[PDB]
């Protein structure tokens, strides 16, 4: 079963945290609330709508993303590796707040799709496990 | 050796146009527009530094793409309790890269959105 | 059935206007344009893709005035200390809601400010 | 007497603070300063030319914004029913910090003008009890 | 007096311009444009609103140069160990000032940059 | 010699910091740090090498700048005091964070120019002693 505060569904516990962390903080507040127990992976369309139902049944702020588990893995700013003129991308400039390879839920789309945001956010997440 | 509109730097021929459209459809264009035609490519701080007055110079403050589209579609994307990623629900389908006219600096848009541009190609 | 120019997005039209007015004048000015015809209103976000993609199209990099005006001139300001609100001072007396061609990001000006703008009417 | 480093000014007692915290906080600190303390309430025009007077002669730094205590109370983005064409707002999409639903002074205006600003800036304040 | 196409404010004529010059070309091309021409020199915050408004007018959405440069370069640059300045690596020799059409707010930008402008001349 | 994490370079020794402060905070870290140590001097081309080598070899992401300790002593927006149509500098309206009298490496120039950023970001950093 859950503990108290943590919704089920289909075999899981859900709790959603109005706290404004970074993702790698985000995930780390999940981690040491179970051993298992991880930032949010939504799996079916069913777990998309309960996560949903979930935020806008719990959260009293509904202005920002709330993080979910899915990320890029690696120090990575892009992964095409060729401009489309053939040219290997070997120099680039990037400004970090634009390498965009976390994932969000937010209003605008009812919190059914995820957003591409970056990972240095301070949003509120959910957590599972 | 540039045709009289475009712009030459090291060897290459650049243009910047007015006409926004999505990355795909400015990429196709810069083709047809000539031999080896393509969008943007920026291999070294210089060439960024000259194609991003150029831009400014010709069209003023605006954002234009370059020639880099869907950044992280082919990335490793995990969910941190490693369950194989299956079901997909992305709002946006793809990002690509482009460059706004007051720096050199690299920025994100969704592809299938607007934006102006600037082709290049070699002779 | 819009007029020679206005683009069409279910049963509306929909045209945005390069001379920079402040949002009175630019809502005026929509209404002189055609019977029902107002600044232009979200009410979805695939209208406001819609809009800001047809800005973007027609005149670049710019703000543009959304139909929203003196909103926060209705809301409950109070002094945290209960006291009156007799005395006022305020820098500017009213705000309008606009958005950037970049994206369907809601934003505020003051209304006195020029800005582009989108007109809006039905049929 | 007003509390030490407070001046007074027609029976009550005014002080700058150079810490920069939100409104909301600004407001907290004022009420943990003294009884009944709140963030200035500028009633009249002496007062305003008296705190603008208080905060040129008292602050080291004089390019923020400095909160007074008016603002719109509670989670409000814009109060106007409907647009200008007769139908009523429901899809909103506004950026957070775009609400400016708190009041601030600013240099530019001598201190003497209230200037719409982001609740959650951090801006140095003056108290009032 | 206020030739064709030069606004008038406060017995000073102002002209934006649209040719993107560094700074130190701009404020050239102000000094041989008129007699006492030179680059924008705000001293009130209405003044700079006329300008603004006048940028905004007639360019739209863009960034304009003020007549402020060297900003820093002859400021009191000191180690925090209080090592002795010799060895100098800038990148940028230089900044100007300039402002956005959006607002009258001052904003910094290294002067051999592109910027759009406006003149200004007495009587 | 040194103390460990630092590294030694003609008679002085050298840390970075992936602690993303600001430059006040930073150059407090380096005083708290060492025997009177403090945010990097470069004071010739080799130190300069001798400074990127280290933020590349021992950061995780070099994608920010990182403060070295050159900095305008003494509060000013701008140190010119007269426009181009010899009038005194008056009116000033500066966004605080447009006035860059802070200086960092950045990974664009090889972490060997200074850069001029606001000082009240919050990068990465390097100490001396
Ligand atoms: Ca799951
Ligand atoms: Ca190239
Ligand atoms: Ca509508
Ligand atoms: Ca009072
Ligand atoms: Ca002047
Ligand atoms: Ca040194």
């Amino acid at each position: 079963d859950c503990l108290s505060g943590w919704s089920s569904y289909e075999g899981h516990c859900y709790k959603a945290f109005e706290k404004y962390k970074t993702w790698e903080d985000a995930e780390r507040v999940c981690t040491e609330q179970a051993k298992g127990a991880h930032l949010v992976s939504i799996e079916s369309s069913g777990e998309a709508d309960f996560v949903a139902q979930l935020v806008t049944q719990n959260m009293k702020r509904l202005d920002f993303y709330i993080w979910i588990g899915l990320r890029v893995q690696g120090k990575v700013k892009q992964c095409n590796s060729e401009w489309s003129d053939g040219s290997s991308v070997s120099y680039e400039n990037w400004i970090e707040a634009e390498s965009k390879t976390c994932l969000g839920l937010e209003k605008e789309t009812d919190f059914r799709k995820w957003v591409n945001i970056y990972c240095g956010q301070q949003n509120p997440f959910v957590c599972e496990a | 050796d540039c045709p009289s509109d475009w712009s030459s730097y090291e060897g290459h021929c650049y243009k910047p146009f007015s006409e926004p459209k999505n990355w795909a459809d400015a990429e196709n264009f810069c083709t047809q527009q000539h031999a080896g035609g393509h969008l943007v490519s920026f291999q070294s701080s210089e060439e960024a530094d000259f194609v991003v007055k150029l831009a400014f110079q010709t069209f003023g403050h605006s954002i234009f793409w370059m020639g880099l589209s869907n950044v992280w579609n082919q990335c490793n994307w995990q969910w941190s309790n490693a369950a194989m990623l299956r079901y997909k629900a992305w709002a946006e389908e793809s990002y690509c890269v482009y460059f706004k006219s007051t720096n050199n600096k690299w920025r994100s848009r969704a592809c299938r959105m607007m934006a102006q541009f600037v082709c290049e190609f070699q002779a």
